[PDB]
RNA sequence: AAUGGGUCAGCGACUUAUAUUCAGUGGCAAGCUUAACCGUAUAGGGUAGGCGUAGCGAAAGCGAGUCUUAAUAGGGCGUU
RNA sequence: AACCCACUCCCGUUGAAAAGGUAGGGGAUGACUUGUGGAUCGGAGUGAAAGGCUAAUCAAGCUCGGAGAUAGCUGGUUCUC
RNA sequence: UUAAAAACACAGCACUCUGCAAACACGAAAGUGGACGUAUAGGGUGUGACGCCUGCCCGGUGCCGGAAGGUUAAUUGAUGG
RNA sequence: UCGCUGUGAAGAUGCAGUGUAUCCGCGGCUAGACGGAAAGACCCCGUGAACCUUUACUGUAGCUUUGCACUGGACUUUGA
RNA sequence: CAUGCUUGAGGUUCUAACUCUGGUCCGUAAUCCGGAUCGAGGACAGUGUAUGGUGGGCAGUUUGACUGGGGCGGUCUCCUCCUAAAGAGUAACGGAGGAGUACGAAGGUGCGCUCAGACCGGUCGGAAAUCGGUCGCAGAGUAUAAAGGCAAAAGCGCGCUUGACUGCGAGACAGACACGUCGAGCAGGUACGAAAGUAGGUCUUAGUGAUCCGGUGGUUCUGUAUGGAAGGGCCAUCGCU
C-alpha cells in the first residue's frame, strides 16, 4: 500500500440561507472560485469569500447573461 | 534559495523592514520606497544584512 | 498542570514583564478613609497611628473614593486632580 | 505545609481584577514570513479562556 | 468447564497534620480578625500581620479611569 | 580388595533418604585419598572453566538499616431507605 | 542435586613483554607476592603427543619505528573596543 | 452428583426434549469431572529489573604530556 | 657591530637539596626503623596541584509508536479528488496524485487585445516554423498536483510605479486549547487615472515548527547608599529534516 494520506476539511458551504436576517460584515458563502457571484450588498474577498456591506436578508437570485447565480442583501 | 535581507531607511531612525530575495539572479541591491512609521514619511530603505 | 504529555500551557506560552521593587514600599488611600486620623493633620506617622498602612509604607497617594469627612492638612501625601478639588472643598488645607 | 505556587505559571500568567492576563504564542522567531496583519494581531495581552482558568489556578494555588 | 472461598469465632482497608477553594449555618460590619507572647490562665490583653474598601499598565506612573497610538479616533480591561 | 568416584538399568518420587538402594561400573604408588590446625569473600574470593562453588540460598551470599522504596498493574473494600 | 563428553588440562610448539627497586598483581599508602629467583629466568597470549607440512594479501583496525611539515591544552598577555 | 441429541461465554451431572434406573457397600480399571500440584517458563505488554557486549551517550580508576612548587652554582650555543 | 642590563630555548659539567628495596657503626641481644659515615645517582627521578591524550578496566542509563499477535517491510506534518449516504463533519496497512517552493516583477494602477485547432494559397524548412484569408468559440491558457473558477476576462502586451504601506478595526466563519480564515470602515502618508475610482501582494486552496535559550537594531521604562553603567523589561528581527 502506498496511498494513506488526505487533508484536513475546510468547511466550505453556503452559511447563512434565504429569507435570513444579515448583519453588516457577515460571512455569507465559503467558496473555490465564485460558484456564487456578489449582488447588490455583497463584497467578495482575496479567497472568494461572500460577505455582508449592509444589513437586510439573503436573496440567492440568478440572473442575467451567462446564467450566473448572485447573492444579494434585500431590505427586511 | 533566497536569502532574508533588511531594508533600512535613509532617515537617521533606526527603523526597517525585512524580505528575501534572489542573490544569484538579481545581484543589484534594492532600493525601495516605503512609509516610515517614526518621521511618518516615506522615504527611501536599502538593503543590508538580516544577520 | 498535566495534560497527558502534550505541552502544557505554563510551558507553551511566553514570560513576560518584570517585577518592579520600586512599588513595594507604596500605598494608595482613599479620600473616605481620610477623616480616620486622630485630629486635622494627615501624615505618614498619623496614618501608621491607625491602621491605614504598614509600618514599611514610605510614599503614599490619595485618590478620590468617597466624601472627606472633615477639614485636614496632608502633610507631603501625594493627590490626584479629583481627590486635590475634594480635599480642598471642605476646608481641607493642602501644603508641603 | 504551605501550598508553593508553581514559578513558571507566575511568570506567563499576571492576575488582575479582569481575570488572568497572558502573552501569545508564535511571536518569538521566523517573523518575515508571516502577514503583518497576522503579527500585529498577535501583539497585545489577553484573558485566559474559560477552559483553562480551573487547570491554570490550581498550578497558581489559587483554587 | 474463567477467578476466589473447607467451615466457624475473633481481627482486617478512605485516617491525621498543615495550607486552601466552594456550599450550608452563625458573629460583627466599611470594616473584620489576630499570631507568637503576657495572663487574675478556655476570661482579659496583644491589631505586628492578613483580607476588603480601585483600577489600568511590563514598568515609571496616572487614577474613576487607564493602556495602545501621532490621535480627546477606535479598541481592550475597569467604574453607579 | 579396603578407599575415592558416579557410567547403565530397575525400584523409590506423600521416599527408609530435601539426591538414596540392590545388581553390574571407573581409578586403585599417584596430576592419589584422608585427619587436625591455618589463609583468601560479596562487584569480592576461588575456579584442570560447568557461570561452577562461597553453610539444602548464587548472571553477584546472608543479616539488620534507608524502608511503609516504587507499582499508569492484579486482588479486596464491611449498615438501611 | 537431569549433560562425564568430541568439552577442560596436558607434555610439545610459537609470538610477545621484562636488565632487577624487573614486567605484572593485591594494597588511598607503607608494604607484600613474583623471588631470598636473575633472560637456559619470570609474566601474558594462542595451538595442543608424534609424522609430513604450515601457501598469497600490510588495503581496514591494532602494535612498533620516525620525526620534516599541518593542527593542537593549561600558561602568558601585544593590540583594539 | 445418569445416557443421548440439541441449546448456550461457542466441548453440559445440573438448561430443553427424550430414554433409561429399587436403597447401600466391597475388590478392581482409569474414559470424564476442561481431575490435584506450581498467580504459564512459550507469546505479547510495563515509558518494569538484572547481568553481558560494543567504533551507543556521558563519565571514571589506571597509564601518559606539559606549566608551577620542592629546585641550586658555572660554562657554552642561540633569540628578543 | 666587540661591549655591558634582563629574559626565551638547548647541551655539558659540579655538589649542596632530594633519592638508594648499596657497605659498616650505634640505639640493640634486632634483614623493621632511626641517626652517623662511606659509595652511587643528581637538580634528573619522584610527589602535590593545573592541564591535553588514551582508557568497556569500571559505572549510570537510553535504544519510539501504529500494526487483523510481535518481528521484518511500510507509515508518522501539510494540500487536492473519491469513499462520504445532494448542509457541515465522518474510519481502514481503503483507491489515486502533490508539497517542504517561485516572483522587485510573475505585485499595484491606466490604456489596449483575444486562444487551441482545421482548411485553402505562398521562396528554400514541409505532416508541423514565418505570412495572408476563411471557420471556430474556449476543445487554449493559468509559475507549480487536483478540484472549484475565469468577458468588468482571473488569460496576453505596453507606460508609470512600490498598497508586498503604518495604527487599528464593526462584524463574522471555524474551533478542546494553543493556533487558523474573511473583512467594510476610520486616521496618517502614497501610486496610477481627466475623473468616478482601484490598490493592506500573486485566480483560490500546500510551500511549515510552540516555549526556553542566545545574538542584532531602537527605547518616554527599571537600574540594590547616591550619580552613572552592567544586567533586566518593552518594540522590531535572526538561529531548529
Ligand atoms: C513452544 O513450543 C512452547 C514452549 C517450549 S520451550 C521453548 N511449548 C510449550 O509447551
Ligand atoms: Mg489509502
Ligand atoms: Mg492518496
Ligand atoms: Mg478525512
Ligand atoms: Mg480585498
Ligand atoms: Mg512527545
Ligand atoms: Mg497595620
Ligand atoms: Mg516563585
Ligand atoms: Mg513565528
Ligand atoms: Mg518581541
Ligand atoms: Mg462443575
Ligand atoms: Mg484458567
Ligand atoms: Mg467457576
Ligand atoms: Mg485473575
Ligand atoms: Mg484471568
Ligand atoms: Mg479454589
Ligand atoms: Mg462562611
Ligand atoms: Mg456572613
Ligand atoms: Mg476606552
Ligand atoms: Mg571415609
Ligand atoms: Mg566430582
Ligand atoms: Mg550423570
Ligand atoms: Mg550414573
Ligand atoms: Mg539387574
Ligand atoms: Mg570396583
Ligand atoms: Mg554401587
Ligand atoms: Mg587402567
Ligand atoms: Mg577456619
Ligand atoms: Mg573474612
Ligand atoms: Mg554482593
Ligand atoms: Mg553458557
Ligand atoms: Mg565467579
Ligand atoms: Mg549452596
Ligand atoms: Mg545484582
Ligand atoms: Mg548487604
Ligand atoms: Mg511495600
Ligand atoms: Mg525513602
Ligand atoms: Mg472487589
Ligand atoms: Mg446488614
Ligand atoms: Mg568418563
Ligand atoms: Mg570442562
Ligand atoms: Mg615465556
Ligand atoms: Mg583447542
Ligand atoms: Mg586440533
Ligand atoms: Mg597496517
Ligand atoms: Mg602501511
Ligand atoms: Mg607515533
Ligand atoms: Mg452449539
Ligand atoms: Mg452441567
Ligand atoms: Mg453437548
Ligand atoms: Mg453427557
Ligand atoms: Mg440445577
Ligand atoms: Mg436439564
Ligand atoms: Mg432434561
Ligand atoms: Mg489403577
Ligand atoms: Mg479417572
Ligand atoms: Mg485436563
Ligand atoms: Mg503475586
Ligand atoms: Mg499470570
Ligand atoms: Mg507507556
Ligand atoms: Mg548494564
Ligand atoms: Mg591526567
Ligand atoms: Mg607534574
Ligand atoms: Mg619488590
Ligand atoms: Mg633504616
Ligand atoms: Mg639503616
Ligand atoms: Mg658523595
Ligand atoms: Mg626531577
Ligand atoms: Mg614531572
Ligand atoms: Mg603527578
Ligand atoms: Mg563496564
Ligand atoms: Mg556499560
Ligand atoms: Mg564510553
Ligand atoms: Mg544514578
Ligand atoms: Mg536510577
Ligand atoms: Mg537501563
Ligand atoms: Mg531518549
Ligand atoms: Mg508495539
Ligand atoms: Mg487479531
Ligand atoms: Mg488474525
Ligand atoms: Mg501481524
Ligand atoms: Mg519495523
Ligand atoms: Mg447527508
Ligand atoms: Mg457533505
Ligand atoms: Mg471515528
Ligand atoms: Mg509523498
Ligand atoms: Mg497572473
Ligand atoms: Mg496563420
Ligand atoms: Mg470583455
Ligand atoms: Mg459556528
Ligand atoms: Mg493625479
Ligand atoms: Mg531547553
Ligand atoms: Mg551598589
Ligand atoms: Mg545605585
Ligand atoms: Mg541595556
Amino acid at each position: 500500500t502506498r496511498n494513506g494520506r488526505d487533508s484536513e476539511s475546510k468547511r466550505l458551504g453556503v452559511k447563512l440561507f434565504g429569507g435570513q436576517a444579515v448583519k453588516a460584515g457577515n460571512i455569507l458563502v465559503r467558496q473555490r472560485g465564485t460558484k456564487f457571484h456578489a449582488g447588490y450588498g455583497v463584497g467578495l474577498g482575496k479567497d472568494h469569500t461572500l460577505f455582508a456591506k449592509v444589513d437586510g436578508v439573503v436573496k440567492f437570485e440568478t440572473k442575467g447573461a451567462f446564467g450566473r447565480k448572485y447573492v444579494s442583501i434585500v431590505a427586511a | 534559495m533566497r536569502e532574508l535581507i533588511r531594508l533600512v531607511s535613509s532617515a537617521g531612525t533606526g527603523h526597517f523592514y525585512t524580505t528575501d530575495k534572489n542573490k544569484r539572479t538579481k545581484p543589484e541591491k534594492i532600493e525601495i520606497k516605503k512609509y516610515d512609521p517614526v518621521v511618518r514619511q516615506h522615504v527611501i530603505y536599502k538593503e543590508a544584512k538580516i544577520k | 498542570g498535566f495534560e497527558g504529555g502534550q505541552q502544557p500551557l505554563h510551558r507553551r506560552l511566553p514570560k513576560f514583564g518584570f517585577v518592579s521593587l520600586k512599588a513595594m514600599d507604596r500605598a494608595e488611600v482613599r479620600t473616605s478613609e481620610l477623616a480616620k486620623v486622630e485630629g486635622d493633620v494627615v501624615s505618614l506617622q498619623t496614618l501608621k497611628d491607625a491602621n491605614l498602612i504598614n509600618q514599611h509604607v514610605q510614599r503614599v497617594k490619595v485618590m478620590l473614593s468617597g466624601e472627606v469627612g472633615r477639614a485636614v492638612t496632608l502633610k507631603g501625601i501625594a493627590a490626584t486632580k479629583g481627590a486635590r478639588a475634594a480635599i480642598e472643598a471642605a476646608g481641607g488645607k493642602f501644603e508641603d | 505545609p504551605k501550598m508553593k505556587t508553581k514559578s513558571g505559571a507566575a511568570k506567563r500568567f499576571k492576575k488582575t481584577a479582569g481575570g488572568l492576563k497572558h502573552k501569545h504564542a508564535f511571536k518569538s522567531h521566523i517573523l518575515t514570513k508571516m502577514t503583518t496583519k497576522r503579527k500585529r494581531q498577535l501583539r497585545g495581552t489577553s484573558m485566559l479562556n474559560k477552559s483553562d482558568v480551573a487547570r491554570v489556578e490550581r498550578s497558581l494555588r489559587l483554587r
